[PDB]
RNA sequence: GGAUAGUGGCCUACCAUGGUUUCAACGGGUAACGGGGAAUAAGGGUUCGAUUCCGGAGAGGGAGCCUGAGAAACGGCUACCACAUCCAAGGAAGGCAGCAGGCGCGCAAAUUACCCAAUCCUAAUUCAGGGAGGUAGUGACAAUAAAUAACGAUACAGGGCCCAUUCGGGUCUUGUAAUUGGAAUGAGUACAAUGUAAAUACCUUAACGAGGAACAAUUGGAGGGCAAGUCUGGUGCCAGCAGCC
């Protein structure tokens, strides 16, 4: 690009959480859509860390292009980011992978369904199977 | 004194004496009766649907000489009869006989309008198509 | 009074009226442009001040 | 649910509509300001309103009652900012009789004209609606900003605009492309 | 004295004959849930408040009750009343004034969508759940800003000033063109990234995207109130228009 300039505003410490907290200012003339994904390595050779411990969100662009702003976690280590960053916004890096799961209206059916039924219920499949054969 | 009294200790005077006058008021006649609920075939609303019975030849007030062309039209909320005009040149031509038909009242807020002797409503649409785009043919009245 | 009278006349000049086309022309200006337009055939255009400042006189 | 969003209305229409006294005044306000609807002064006259109001409702209060200086100063200051109010007249009664254009002058539809770059109003109205214009730093394309008398100075053309270079121009581009290929 | 968790005619026995009322009792109506508030107001006022917050009531109408700290609970139970579903006629199962959706009623009001990421709540609990809630869809109920065009050169129509050399140029204006040109860009497509739980849009941005026959602003009115026709054709107290005259 041209003259990327990431910037970071109100850094703050929190070692609650084992993190830094930072507003990513982004100066980015004759340039748009400085795609968060790059923001990561450019964020991490800077605190010197690594790439995957660095995460960032936000980034509404101002009126007209050529400025931005968002929010920028960087962590100690990938284990801790790990155990605190959500599990949505890490598949979005590939560290985790989508969880395979049936849509919320097929969710609530087979519950429902479940609550007829006391017990395992292998004894109820073989007495309706015993009952069907006649 | 002026009539009234003036005591410091005759507001009840006062309040009950506005009271009793106030029923001279008009407005404040038929909105505590609430006339409009029990009487003015509507029930206090500014439209309401009906089929059309028939057409009427209606004759003019004076000074003027003319037929106005009007409906009978019974309601369907309450089953009242009412005569409705149609306004425009030739619209009686678009509501023919036992079209579901919507009216309104003319503006004088609950009085007859012009020359039109005893009509207080007009309508607005026939078979819901808006009559007005019918006469600068813009839409087409249902087949049905 | 009558209830009764004609109502097979009804819609006589209406549908008796020769039938007249509008006219093409070019379009006005919409917005802030018929602002400017309007502007200047009233304030700094004199055409018409025959002896009132008269807007639309009729032809004479 | 969630708390209810808070909108007010900021324009009033005049109680008599066919006036001429007032009629042909409309027009001359918007006549060589560029504006393409009365609401445009409606919109002007309201606060124009509200200032005049709060302003008699502090000249009612005692002087040096705190509340008269405090929302006094505030409103004798904001104004200054704008600048539809001179530095000299700072004494809380030349604001009730300030002008009904005097607002209408601070907006950036005429800045842009008083400044050189526009030639006309109606030109300018053009230019900051189509995204040529930085008041500051940062692309504006609102005809009503009033300018704070800290700005004007700073009002140029954006960078990442035509008339400021960094580009040629939208359709100054495709017009050179038949050149080249018609040289062929 | 019984009962209640408690005071108390709350209930019981006995006793006394009291209690409220023209300062409007009691009764009747309310198209009456009450407030915080809303509309309009020089000042005083008038009208409204089903409805984002607080309090109250209700789960088709009543009554009764289990469990539980807390319910006279209704997505808890029992009975009657009114509705009402399935049956190989022996029986069984019900309360959408929760979210969508349907039928009715009407002048009148939207999707049988996505998600627990944000707000917060519940549980044995960081993890599960939540039509609570949030997101998107319909939505001209209301509000905010703001396009639909801008600028040149040639042909007409004006007022001063250079000359004071017939009325010659007019250097300068402000508009009039079935004259011509360059520019400017947005609605609309869109690689892309951004956005988001995943998306759609917004803000950015490759590229494609104005010259009129185009990418075309409507709704009303023109005798007066109330600016805006003594124009043309038709009609002829008819048609019609006309809040009032
Ligand atoms: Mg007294
Ligand atoms: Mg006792
Ligand atoms: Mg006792
Ligand atoms: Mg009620
Ligand atoms: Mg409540
Ligand atoms: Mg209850
Ligand atoms: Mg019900
Ligand atoms: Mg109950
Ligand atoms: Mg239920
Ligand atoms: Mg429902
Ligand atoms: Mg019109
Ligand atoms: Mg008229
Ligand atoms: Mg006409
Ligand atoms: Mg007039
Ligand atoms: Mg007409």
């Amino acid at each position: 690009s041209d003259a990327v300039t990431i910037r970071t505003r109100k850094v703050i410490s929190n070692p609650l959480l084992a993190r830094k907290q930072f507003v990513v200012d982004v100066l980015h003339p004759n340039r748009a859509n400085v795609s968060k994904d790059e923001l990561r390595e450019k964020l991490a050779e800077v605190y010197k860390a690594e790439k995957d411990a660095v995460s960032v969100f936000g980034f509404r662009t101002q009126f007209g292009g050529g400025k931005s702003v968002g929010f920028g976690l960087v962590y100690n280590s990938v284990a801790e980011a790990k155990k605190f960053e959500p599990t949505y916004r890490l598949v979005r890096y590939g560290l985790a992978e989508k969880v395979e799961k049936a849509s919320r209206q097929q969710r609530k059916q087979k519950k429902n369904r479940d609550k007829k039924i006391f017990g395992t219920g292998k004894r109820l499949a073989k007495k309706v199977a015993r009952r069907n054969a006649d | 004194g002026k009539g009234k009294p003036r005591g410091l200790n005759s507001a009840r005077k006062l309040r009950v004496h506005r009271r009793n006058n106030r029923w001279a008021e008009n407005n404040y006649k038929k909105r505590l009766l609430g006339t409009a609920f029990k009487s003015s075939p509507f029930g206090g609303s500014s439209h309401a649907k009906g089929i059309v019975l028939e057409k009427l030849g209606i004759e003019s007030k004076q000074p003027n000489s003319a037929i106005r062309k009007c409906v009978r039209v019974q309601l369907i909320k309450n089953g009242k009869k009412v005569t409705a005009f149609v306004p425009n040149d030739g619209c009686l031509n678009f509501v023919d006989e036992n079209d579901e038909v919507l009216l309104a009242g003319f503006g004088r807020k609950g009085k007859a309008k012009g020359d039109i002797p005893g009509v207080r409503f007009k309508v607005v649409k026939v078979s819901g198509v808006s009559l007005l785009a019918l006469w600068k043919e813009k839409k087409e009245k249902p087949r049905s | 009074a009558k209830v009764h009278g004609s109502l097979a006349r009804a819609g006589k000049v209406k549908s008796q009226t020769p039938k007249v086309e509008k006219t093409e022309k070019p379009k006005k200006p919409k917005g802030r442009a018929y602002k400017r337009l309007l502007y200047t055939r009233r304030f700094v255009n004199v055409t018409l001040v025959n002896g009132k400042r008269r807007m639309n006189p009729g032809p004479s | 649910p969630r708390a209810p969003r808070t909108y007010s209305k900021t324009y009033s229409t005049p109680k008599r509509p066919y006036e001429s006294s007032r009629l042909d005044a409309e027009l001359k306000l918007a006549g060589e300001f560029g504006l393409k609807n009365k609401k445009e002064i409606y919109r002007i006259s309201f606060q124009l309103s509200k200032i005049r109001r709060a302003a008699r409702d502090l000249l009612t209060r005692d002087e040096k009652d705190p509340k008269r200086l405090f929302e006094g100063n505030a409103l004798i200051r904001r104004l200054v900012r704008v600048g539809v109010l001179s530095e000299d007249k700072k004494k809380l009664d030349y604001v009730l009789a300030l002008k009904v254009e005097d607002f209408l002058e601070r907006r950036l539809q005429t800045q842009v004209y008083k400044l050189g770059l526009a030639k006309s109003v109606h030109h300018a109205r053009v230019l900051i609606t189509q995204r040529h214009i930085a008041v500051g730093k940062q692309i504006v394309n609102i005809p009503s900003f009033m300018v704070r008398l800290d700005s004007e100075k700073h009002i140029d053309f954006a960078p990442t605009s035509p008339f400021g270079g960094a580009r040629p121009g939208r359709v100054a581009r495709r017009n050179a492309a038949r050149k080249a290929e018609a040289s062929g």
